[PDB]
RNA sequence: AUGUGGACCCGCCCCUUGGGGUGUGUCCAAAGGGCUUUGCCCGCUUCCGGAUGGGCCCGCGUCCCAUCAGCUAGUUGGUGGGGUAAUGGCCCACCAAGGCGACGACGGGUAGCCGGUCUGAGAGGAUGGCCGGCCACAGGGGCACUGAGACACGGGCCCCACUCCUACGGGAGGCAGCAGUUAGGAAUCUUCCGCAAUGGGCGCAAGCCUGACGGAGCGACGCCGCUUGGAGGAAGAAGCCCUUCGGGGUGUAAACUCCUGAACCCGGGACGAAACCCCCGACGAGGGGACUGACGGUACCGGGGUAAUAGCGCCGGCCAACUCCGUGCCAGCAGCCGCGGUAAUACGGAGGGCGCGAGCGUUACCCGGAUUCACUGGGCGUAAAGGGCGUGUAGGCGGCCUGGGGCGUCCCAUGUGA
């Protein structure tokens, strides 16, 4: 199934921050303030300038691994989002961002996308009052995402909300963080969320 | 002759039946004459039935032939009171 | 002997701008100025007086030409960059309103003979025609 | 050309000529070894090659490698035909699959064992 | 509609029968060369009237006989065995091809 | 070990040798109009073309003759007598024959 | 017997290919069974329409070899018959000598065709497997019977081959139906359940058969969804790697601490079913009532509830990923270029890294890249390519003006393209 295994040696292979963890991921480090260079043997050694190809490939990974996602479901998506008209790459990211395990992310409920899984995945997740335990499953305008009652509790829940207090939701989110719901109010242009990997490389990637 | 019968579409444990005109001696799932609406015998969809009466009585008038379970909705979809 | 006349007239016109000249004639016909009445009345050139060569009637058309240049190769943008023949007589090409060209998005132009006189790649369009595709010019 | 000549003549279409006609369009062939020896290489390289020579199913009989290090094919050994040529050894365009009938994959092999027929061994104990 | 087509006579050879040889213009459907074509029908002809050369038409009809499903129109032009002569010379020139 | 269907061909048969017999009869007594419509008898043979017409029209009721079968053959038959007669023989009795 | 009507001969009328009608002559029909019977129902009979399903014929389209160039005696047309639902040289007589072919006849080779499918920017190229339409076949051939319809998979006759029973004194059989066996093969499944549903046949109706069908069974064969966990966790143990012996790497990875907790345990439990049928109204309409689940107590619901499979390929360049050792043109890798000769990022193992993940590789085949058959979209002075040179057949191509025709070509409209 999904990666399992060491993840701090990503946020360092691809050289940036991309807080799979929880709080390490996101403390002085994901151990990179203390080693900020790739992992392997092969360290503390110059790189050989990169060639078109292992940009693309580089630059790829980083949003993939981003999301933490198979090499199946992900290229699915471009496909599907390719298929479509306008920009693509902007829409892209738009089928990323609507999924399950995502919007539990954002809305707090959990700090990694791999903690947000095991809640989907377990059943501790509703979405218009149902029980959706599919990590897979695509979110569109005005669906309401809380906890179920058997979960409404758990001295982990409230903590990951509480947290969420001092904190800010997307332009196209809105947490009620004390009731234990939130809403996907609408589809995040490239704009509504800025990050370290530019689309229009992942799409020449594709265009082998 | 020519019937009026259901014909399995849709999936495995999950029927969305069409209902149309054909010959008897044609496979349930073949070429039929002229469809003329369809049926979820699971209820899931407000649209689980639909008749085009006006091409529906037509075919009676030239001599059909429906089903014994095809009549029921037939008859309990509104084409057979023969009103005054 | 001539197997394509349209053609020549066309290859006339290519062969003197090439080498930037006034004016190069052409045998007469009805059917070759309605042709020549397109490149006029879009700008292609500057026009024809159908001149006389000998008892022979020509028509002496006028080329237009981009300002002087400076440095190398001072000689001047071509008004007319590139033309050639499409429907020959070795090979007829028909198309109908749905199937007509598209010179450079626009920035071209297309001659087509039609039943309802000789138009161009929009007029045919406007019109809802269609027929002979006869050259390309831009 | 004219468009003339086309309309008589038309544009040939090319064909290819298949690289492995022994396995007779499938993606393998059962056969049976005949003799198994050494071969010098050819061309900058040098060695003593292991090859077979394979009477298959279809009344065939052709040259076949033996890849890895070391085999256990005698002459009346069974076996099956891969398809891809060596190159050194002219005249042998078919390897053979490892651990199948009579071909055991290569003993203590470690790294691509997909090849070799080499199942995985034990760790520890 | 029943089929309907113009041809010309080359044979009359068959009591009550005449064969006419038809032409269609098209597109070749890759190169788009505007090309010719033909193919010879055997016309039935009961009142045996028309003769070689006549430019006439024929109708889609009912098995008169095997090989023969199409009985004459009418007259276009008579008196062209012009178009006769080049139908005569290409089987004339046949006998030049044989691989002998 | 088979099927209690493989009547119909034990049937079949019955229908079989029974417009076969139905038939060698209407050939045989469709030779006697030509006979003797072809020697003069117009009286005797206009008797035997009626007959015909019956066995012809009569067998309609089963599966031996049917659809423009019958029809045919009068229309072949009931042609083929008057030609005859027409030949000297000169008419005797319509009885089958709308002159 | 009856003829509403139908059938055919002739004349006549209209139309006009044997369509409709007319007149006259002759020929042609039937079936009863059950009753809440004395009135209905279930059927019978001939006809003219409806509908559906066909048959036949025609135009265009439909692969490779001209290193197959000439083919044909029922052959082509005729007359007249036979034949069929009916046209036809389909069949048979006789008459005439025709019919076909470089626009590729005849011949050999391959192939079931289409909707579609795969690839491709496109045009194209490849393909016809599941599903749907058509065709053809039912051990190899021939044949006819019955019938509305068959020249009939589970019907019949005959020949052939093969096989089986036998008290051998003689007979039997046709899986390309569903499963299964056997051989062949690189290789493709249960000798399963059920007629509950849908469809089909028979019947007034209950009801009956239904390896069609609905399901279940086996195979990562495919696509899809899912899991082997999550947070915290060291200036970062041990072990194993390198190392200039200072140190670097595996590495938050583990351990470890909390959190949830797929599976499993218990209870509950289906939608899929409603009609036919029955009562009322006349069995019409309507209303009401009742019956039936194979899948299976399965999906799903509650709660209890355990941290729980990871493998494969690659890291010389194309092409993403580097070091040690071993080896020493040996053993070996290899799609191409090429690697190995005592310092090998290319062999073999290790450490580490890159790429995927219940998959990862390999082989084979189709399209792509190949614009490398070039219609879209190429060439021939020297790279492969101008015939040794003329004459000329068919063929392709063709000058200025004007008119008829409007074939090509173009517009609109409509049908068809399920
Ligand atoms: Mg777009
Ligand atoms: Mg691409
Ligand atoms: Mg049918
Ligand atoms: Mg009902
Ligand atoms: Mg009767
Ligand atoms: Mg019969
Ligand atoms: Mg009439
Ligand atoms: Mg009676
Ligand atoms: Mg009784
Ligand atoms: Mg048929
Ligand atoms: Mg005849
Ligand atoms: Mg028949
Ligand atoms: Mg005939
Ligand atoms: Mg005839
Ligand atoms: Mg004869
Ligand atoms: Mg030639
Ligand atoms: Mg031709
Ligand atoms: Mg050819
Ligand atoms: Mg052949
Ligand atoms: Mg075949
Ligand atoms: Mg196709
Ligand atoms: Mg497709
Ligand atoms: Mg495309
Ligand atoms: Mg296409
Ligand atoms: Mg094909
Ligand atoms: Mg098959
Ligand atoms: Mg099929
Ligand atoms: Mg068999
Ligand atoms: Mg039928
Ligand atoms: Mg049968
Ligand atoms: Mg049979
Ligand atoms: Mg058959
Ligand atoms: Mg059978
Ligand atoms: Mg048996
Ligand atoms: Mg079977
Ligand atoms: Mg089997
Ligand atoms: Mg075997
Ligand atoms: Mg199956
Ligand atoms: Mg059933
Ligand atoms: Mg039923
Ligand atoms: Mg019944
Ligand atoms: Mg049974
Ligand atoms: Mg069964
Ligand atoms: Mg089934
Ligand atoms: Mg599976
Ligand atoms: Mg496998
Ligand atoms: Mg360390
Ligand atoms: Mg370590
Ligand atoms: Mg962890
Ligand atoms: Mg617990
Ligand atoms: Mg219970
Ligand atoms: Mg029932
Ligand atoms: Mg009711
Ligand atoms: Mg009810
Ligand atoms: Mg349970
Ligand atoms: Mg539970
Ligand atoms: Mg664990
Ligand atoms: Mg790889
Ligand atoms: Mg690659
Ligand atoms: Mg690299
Ligand atoms: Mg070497
Ligand atoms: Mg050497
Ligand atoms: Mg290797
Ligand atoms: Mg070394
Ligand atoms: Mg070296
Ligand atoms: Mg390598
Ligand atoms: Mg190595
Ligand atoms: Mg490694
Ligand atoms: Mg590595
Ligand atoms: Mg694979
Ligand atoms: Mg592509
Ligand atoms: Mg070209
Ligand atoms: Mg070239
Ligand atoms: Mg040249
Ligand atoms: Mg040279
Ligand atoms: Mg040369
Ligand atoms: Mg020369
Ligand atoms: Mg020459
Ligand atoms: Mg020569
Ligand atoms: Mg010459
Ligand atoms: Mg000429
Ligand atoms: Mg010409
Ligand atoms: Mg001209
Ligand atoms: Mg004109
Ligand atoms: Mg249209
Ligand atoms: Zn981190």
């Amino acid at each position: 199934g999904r990666y399992i295994g060491p993840v701090c040696r990503l946020c360092r292979r691809e050289g940036v921050k991309l807080y799979l963890k929880g709080e390490r991921c996101y403390s002085p480090k994901c151990a990179m303030e203390r080693r900020p260079y790739p992992p392997g043997q092969h360290g503390q050694k110059r790189a050989r300038r990169p060639s078109d190809y292992a940009v693309r490939l580089r630059e790829k990974q980083k949003l993939r691994r981003i999301y933490g996602i198979s090499e199946r479901q992900f290229r699915n998506l471009f496909e599907e989002a390719s298929k479509k008209k306008g920009v693509t790459g902007s829409v892209f990211l738009g089928l990323l961002e609507s999924r399950l395990d995502n919007v539990v992310y954002r809305l707090g409920f959990a700090v990694s996308r791999r903690q947000a899984r095991q809640l989907v995945r377990h059943g501790h997740i509703t979405v218009n009052g149902r029980r959706v335990d599919l990590p897979s499953y695509r979110v569109r305008p005005g669906d309401e995402i809380a906890v179920a009652e058997k979960s409404r509790n758990l001295e982990l829940i409230r903590q990951n909300l509480e947290a969420m207090k001092g904190r800010k939701v997307g332009p196209w989110l809105s947490l009620d963080v004390e009731g234990m719901k939130g809403k996907f109010l609408r589809l995040p242009d490239r704009e509504d969320l800025a990050l370290p990997v530019n689309e229009q490389l992942v799409i020449e990637f594709y265009s082998r | 002759m020519v019937k009026i019968r259901l014909a399995r579409f849709g999936s495995k444990h999950n029927p969305h039946y069409r209902i149309v005109v054909t010959d008897a001696r044609r496979k349930r799932d073949g070429k039929y004459i002229e469809k003329i609406g369809y049926y979820d015998p699971r209820k899931t969809t407000p649209d689980w039935l639909k008749v085009d009466v006006e091409r529906a009585r037509y075919w009676l008038s030239v001599g059909a032939q429906p089903t014994d379970t095809a009549r029921r909705l037939l008859r309990q979809a509104g084409v057979f009171r023969q009103e005054a | 002997m001539l197997t394509d006349p349209i053609a020549d007239m066309l290859t006339r016109i290519r062969n003197a701008t090439r080498v930037y000249k006034e004016s190069t004639d052409v045998p007469a016909s009805r059917f070759k100025e309605e042709i020549l009445r397109i490149l006029a009345r879009e700008g292609f050139i500057k026009g024809y007086e159908r001149v006389d060569v000998d008892g022979k009637p020509y028509l002496r058309v006028y080329l237009k030409y981009g300002p002087r240049r400076q440095g190398p190769d001072p000689r001047p943008e071509q008004v007319i960059h590139h033309i050639r023949r499409i429907s020959k007589p070795g090979r007829r090409v028909y198309v109908g309103v749905k199937e007509i060209p598209r010179v450079r998005r626009g920035l071209g132009i297309a001659i087509l003979s039609t039943s309802k006189g000789v138009l161009t790649d929009r007029e045919a369009r406007k019109l809802g025609v269609g027929g002979e595709l006869i050259c390309e010019v831009w | 050309p004219t468009i003339n000549q086309l309309v008589r003549k038309g544009r040939e279409k090319v064909r290819k000529k298949s690289k492995v006609p022994a396995l007779k369009g499938a993606p393998f062939r059962r056969g049976v070894c005949t003799v198994v020896r050494t071969v010098t290489p050819k061309k900058p390289n040098s060695a003593l090659r292991k090859v077979a020579k394979v009477r298959l199913t279809s009344g065939y009989e052709v040259t076949a490698y033996i890849p890895g290090e070391g085999h256990n094919l005698q002459e009346h050994s069974v076996v099956l035909i891969r398809g891809g040529r060596v190159k050194d050894l002219p005249g042998v365009r078919y390897h053979i699959v490892r651990g199948v009938y009579d071909a055991a994959g290569v003993k203590d092999r470690k790294k691509s064992r997909s090849k070799y027929g080499t199942k995985k061994p034990k760790e520890a104990a | 509609p029943k089929k309907v087509l113009t041809g010309v006579v080359v044979s009359d050879k068959m009591q009550k029968t005449v064969t006419v040889l038809v032409e269609r213009q098209f597109p070749h459907p890759l190169y788009g060369k505007v090309i010719k074509r033909s193919k010879k029908y055997l016309a039935h002809d009961p009142e045996e009237k028309y003769k070689l050369g006549d430019v006439v038409e024929i109708i889609e009809s009912r098995p008169i006989s095997k090989r023969k499903r199409f009985r004459v129109l009418r007259l276009v032009e008579s008196g062209r065995m012009d178009l006769v002569e080049k139908y005569l010379i290409r089987r004339q020139n046949y006998e030049s091809l044989s691989k002998r | 070990r088979n099927l209690s269907a493989l009547k119909r061909h034990r049937q079949s048969l019955k229908r079989r040798l029974r417009n076969k017999a139905k038939k060698s009869a209407i050939k045989t007594l469709s030779k006697k109009a030509i006979q003797l419509a072809q020697e003069g008898k117009a009286e005797e043979a206009l008797k035997i073309m009626r007959k015909a017409e019956s066995l012809i029209d009569k067998a309609a009721k089963g599966s031996t003759l049917h659809k423009n079968a019958a029809a045919r053959r009068k229309s072949r038959l009931m042609r083929k007598v008057r030609q005859l007669l027409e030949a000297a023989g000169a008419p005797l009795i319509g009885g089958g024959l709308s002159a």
